[PDB]
């Protein structure tokens, strides 16, 4: 019963922390992996590591016990670290998208005005939005209904806070990242589009292969982000406004929460375990 | 450890390391291009063409390697001419591994001409052999080549007076500038075995002041953008 | 290119006119030098860290 | 003309004399010598600060300071004891392929694709390093330079010629012609009266510094020679070529003694050097690692693995304490 779900959450937690730690270590100990893009990917891995060692464990204990057994203060801190680290991870994805968009569409900026200070500013900005989404439920915007049930731990369901958090944590990042990756798609397609018959056929085949590759890569990125977080932030917006007639099954809600938690496990798989430079570094470490 | 001499030495090392970091940051903002070609292939004309307006952003003349530092549209370029390095190329060609692009200049008008070393060797064939050797080096697997075909007017006059079949026996077509210039360009393109990792940006050198350096800038920006797309996995 | 041929043949004759010793004697001298200085070769015999300047002051 | 006949006759006579002098292979003589055993070396210091592929280094005569040259146009005087950067000379030409550190410790030389051997004055009256002299006259890339003394320097360049320079006047006191291909290495004698050069014609020549004439020619390699180093005795030297094989030539025997080859090695040697006693021949390789060779027995004693890229330079201190290997990944490593 509870043993199976506890084991599944534990192995998920272990895989997430192992992957994030491996990515951070590979970036730290390798001198080739010390550029602005790899710094952003490493900061994303650090944020996901904080998600896996500061949020995942306490969320798993809450899930298997089906009750909060740590106290009101420990529940409040867990919620604060649940919103701060996960919102930071989402904005790290958005910051990586912004860096890629700047690198692809502005080569002059890439050559001249691209420094690790930009990477540090973006990371600080992603943690800043994290703090401004996680702190407001600390002081104010906390209905007494949250504390009315000591044997539960739920995010403040005030309508104003619900709108503010859900937008500034997922929907502003979801529109921003969609726009940036659409522009990147347009740039990549424009670059790809621009005996003699054999060479023309080879060029056509290679261009088609590149178009397939770019559409696949964008599909992987946007699909994972959407299939993990969108299910959670649609419910996290509809449920608070619909107090009644919108009963939420426990199974579906738990699957949805852990789908978003698993977005932190899937981030190193996409942004780190797929490119060639990390694969070579890991082979050199092995 | 904490001695005054050791503290001074560590402070000197830290200051030196800061200066090295600053110099490396400054040097990473410069696009490095390697200019190659055979003798009077018209690379001097190219260098002169790019240094008409923008230049340099008891010393002894070296005659070994030539530095050309020019800035075009907020981009710093550094062109390394090794035409005066009359020695084995493979013993120093790896020193230029990692340049953004290779500017390779061949004169279209030397198809009729032959090398001074021996009459039975066309200058265009020597240039083609050099292009094949430099395009397929293990150092330049991913390095794109900016191909310049200089002396279009002299080539047009020569093909008006002399047929092109002497340089290319297998060639077959009515002799005029456009088709012959396209055939030579395609022959130079076909020497690129690495069609999947590198591209060749062929331009016909023109007397216009800005068009040549503009083409070099466009090729370099298109190389940088494609490298950034390949890094993201989108190319 | 005839003068270079004369220079080359003169160089070859001068090289051939030098005195040579048996390879066994030269190898024995090399083996004697190696064994005579084997005590003062820190790379050959690892030196204790007390007097090793790159590990312990 | 007909001089080819007597030229090949002289070549055959030289070969016959060398074969006659060969009575016992160096393996037979050193078979009784016990193996040196496994050589375990651990990176003690890792000097960091270069930002491009190192191409040369040279230890000082005090065995503590060393100079390194790299493509970032920087000539750093390290302090291997404390990793401190004593000096960082900005090169006028970033294409540097060689460097040397004067025996007196006052001067440092470098050169490269620019056919100029720049000489820097480290110890001056203001504490600021400045180019003392620039030696021009080579028509090819200058591949190696070694300080004969504080006033004379020997340079080998890719114009098939080695030159002896008078630093005070800046002119070639003597030029050493005879090589057919690009001269890629040069090693000075312990008494500095002789020096050999390994060139791209797959041959090495022993030169007299004073008379400026080739005393001997050693043709054993099948490809161009990239490195050369005199055995501590001064009567022998080792050569490293793209044949993936190192070779030991004796001056008095005027012939090859030993071949340091392995079937697992197919990459060319980029740098060789001997230990203080001459019993270990440390050779850098394009396999990213340096292999320690027991000179007398031709056995692969140790492996100085650790470098992320090809090992370009390599040197052993004068007191024999430590071996430092620079590599294309912009890191010097002192091994000990
Ligand atoms: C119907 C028609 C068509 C559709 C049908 C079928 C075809 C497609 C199906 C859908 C795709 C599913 C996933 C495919 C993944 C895949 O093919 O991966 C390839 C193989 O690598 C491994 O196997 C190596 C994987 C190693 C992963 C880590 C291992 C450990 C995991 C746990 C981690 C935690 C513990 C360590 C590698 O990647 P790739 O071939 O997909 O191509 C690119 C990738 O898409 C780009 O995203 C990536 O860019 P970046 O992410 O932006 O940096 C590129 O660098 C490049 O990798
Ligand atoms: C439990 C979940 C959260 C685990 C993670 C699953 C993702 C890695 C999946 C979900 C949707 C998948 C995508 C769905 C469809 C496609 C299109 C497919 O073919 C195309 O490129 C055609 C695209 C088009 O026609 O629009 C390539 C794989 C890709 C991007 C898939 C990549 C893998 C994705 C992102
Ligand atoms: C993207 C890749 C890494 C796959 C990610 C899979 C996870 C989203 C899965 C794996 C294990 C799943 C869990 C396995 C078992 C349970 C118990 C289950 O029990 C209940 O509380 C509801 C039923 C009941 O009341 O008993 C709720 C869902 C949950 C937490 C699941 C949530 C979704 C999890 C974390
Ligand atoms: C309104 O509920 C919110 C608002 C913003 C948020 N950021 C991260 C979370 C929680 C993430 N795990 C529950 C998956 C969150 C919830």
């Amino acid at each position: 019963y509870q043993v199976i779900t506890s084991l599944l959450l534990g192995t998920l937690i272990f895989c997430a922390v192992l992957g994030n730690a491996c990515v951070v270590a590979a970036i730290a100990l390798e001198r080739s992996l010390q550029n602005v893009a790899n710094y952003l990917i490493g900061s994303l891995a650090v944020t996901d590591l904080m998600v896996s060692v500061l949020v995942l464990p306490m969320a798993a204990l809450y899930q298997v016990l089906n009750k909060w057994t740590l106290g009101q203060v420990t529940c409040d801190l867990f919620i604060a670290l649940d919103v701060l680290c996960c919102t930071s991870s989402i904005w790290h994805l958005c910051a990586i998208a912004l860096d890629r968009y700047w690198a692809i569409t502005d080569p002059i900026d890439y050559v001249n005005k691209r420094t690790p200070r930009r990477a540090a500013a973006l990371i600080s900005l992603t943690w800043l939005i994290g703090f401004l989404i996680s702190i407001p439920p600390m002081l104010g915007w906390r209905t007494p209904e949250d504390r009315s049930d000591p044997d539960a731990c739920t995010i403040s369901k005030d309508h104003g806070y619900t709108i503010y958090s859900t937008f500034g944590a997922f929907y502003i990042p979801l529109l921003l990242m969609l726009v940036l990756y659409g522009r990147i798609f347009r740039a990549a397609r424009f670059r790809i589009r621009k005996k003699n018959e054999r060479n023309a056929e080879a060029k056509r085949k290679m261009a088609l292969a590149r178009e397939r590759k770019t559409v696949k890569t964008l599909g992987i990125i946007m699909g994972t982000f959407i299939l993990c977080w969108l299910p959670f932030f649609i419910v996290a917006l509809v449920l608070p406004f619909c107090e009644s007639s919108c009963h939420m099954p426990t199974l579906l809600g738990a699957i949805i929460n852990w789908l978003g938690y698993s977005n932190s496990l899937l981030n190193p798989v996409i942004y780190a375990y797929f490119n060639k430079d990390f694969q070579n570094a890991f082979k050199k470490i092995i | 450890t904490l001695s005054a001499e050791d503290k001074a030495a560590v402070e000197r090392s830290k200051m030196i390391d800061r200066n090295l970091r600053e110099d490396g940051e400054k040097a990473a903002r410069e696009v490095k291009l390697l200019l190659l070609g055979a003798g009077e292939s018209g690379k001097n004309t190219i260098v002169k063409q790019m240094k008409i307006i923008h230049e340099a952003g008891t010393r002894v003349k070296t005659t070994g390697i030539v530095e050309t530092h020019f800035t075009f549209k907020d981009l710093h370029f550094k062109m390394f001419d090794v035409g005066a390095q009359r020695s084995e190329r493979k013993k120093w060609i790896h020193c230029f591994e990692g340049v953004t692009a290779i500017i390779f200049c061949v004169a279209l008008s030397d198809y009729d001409l032959v090398l001074a070393e021996d009459e039975e060797m066309n200058r265009m064939h020597a240039s083609m052999k050099l292009f094949d050797s430099i395009c397929n080096n293990k150092w330049f697997t991913d390095t794109s080549i900016i191909l310049f075909l200089n002396k279009k007017d002299l080539f047009e006059e020569k093909i008006k007076k002399s047929p092109l079949t002497i340089c290319y026996p297998e060639y077959a077509g009515s002799n005029t500038y456009e088709e012959a210039a396209a055939y030579i360009q395609c022959q130079f393109e076909d020497l690129n075995k690495r069609k999947d990792t590198k591209e060749i940006y062929t331009h016909f050198t023109c007397s216009t002041d800005t068009k040549n350096v503009q083409f070099v800038f466009d090729a370099v920006t298109d190389v940088i953008i494609k490298n950034n797309l390949k890094d993201c996995g989108l190319f | 290119s005839i003068a270079q041929a004369r220079k080359l043949v003169e160089q070859l004759k001068m090289e051939a006119n030098i005195d040579r010793i048996k390879v066994s004697k030269a190898a024995a001298d090399l083996m004697a030098y190696c064994e005579a200085h084997a005590k003062e070769d820190p790379l050959l015999t690892p030196v204790p860290a007390s007097e090793n300047p790159f590990r312990e002051k | 003309d007909q001089l080819r006949q007597e030229a090949e006759q002289l070549k055959n006579q030289i070969r016959d004399a060398r074969k006659a002098c060969a009575d016992a292979t160096l393996s037979q003589i050193t078979n009784n010598i016990d193996p040196v055993g496994r050589i375990q070396m651990r990176t003690r210091r890792t000097l960091r600060g270069h930002l491009a592929k190192i191409y040369a280094m040279h230890w000082g005569t005090d065995s503590r300071l060393l100079v390194s040259a790299s493509q970032d146009g920087k000539l750093i005087i390290w302090d291997s004891y404390t990793t401190n950067k004593v000096h960082a000379i900005p090169l006028r030409s970033s294409w540097v392929m060689t460097c040397a550190y004067a025996p007196s410790g006052n001067y440092v030389a470098c050169g490269g694709l620019d056919n100029i051997c720049s000489i820097y004055n480290l110890k001056t009256r203001e504490g600021n390093v400045r180019v003392s002299r620039e030696l021009a006259g080579h028509t090819g890339y200058l591949s190696c330079c070694r300080f004969l003394d504080d006033n004379q320097i020997v340079t080998s360049s890719g114009d098939t010629t080695c030159a002896l320079w008078d630093i005070e006047t800046g002119q070639q006191t003597t030029t050493f012609t005879g090589h057919t291909g690009d001269v890629m290495s040069l090693s000075l004698a312990p008494d500095t009266r002789l020096f050999v050069s390994g060139a791209c014609d797959a041959s090495a020549k022993l030169w007299d510094v004073r008379e400026g004439m080739c005393r001997q020619t050693f043709t054993g390699h099948e490809s161009d020679i990239n490195a050369i180093c005199f055995f501590p005795n001064g009567n022998a030297f080792a050569t490293g070529s793209d044949d993936a094989t190192c070779r030991l030539f004796d001056l008095r025997a005027d012939q090859e003694l030993m071949t340091y080859s392995h079937d697992n090695i197919i990459c060319g040697i980029t740098s060789v050097s001997f230990s203080k006693s001459g019993r270990l021949l440390l050779a850098g390789y394009d396999d990213f690692n340096c292999n320690v060779w027991d000179a007398l027995k031709a056995d692969r004693a140790g492996v100085l693995a650790g470098h992320d890229n090809r090992v370009s330079c390599l040197g052993v201190t004068d007191d024999g304490m430590a071996v430092a290997t620079g590599s294309w990944d912009s890191f010097l490593k002192i091994w000990n």
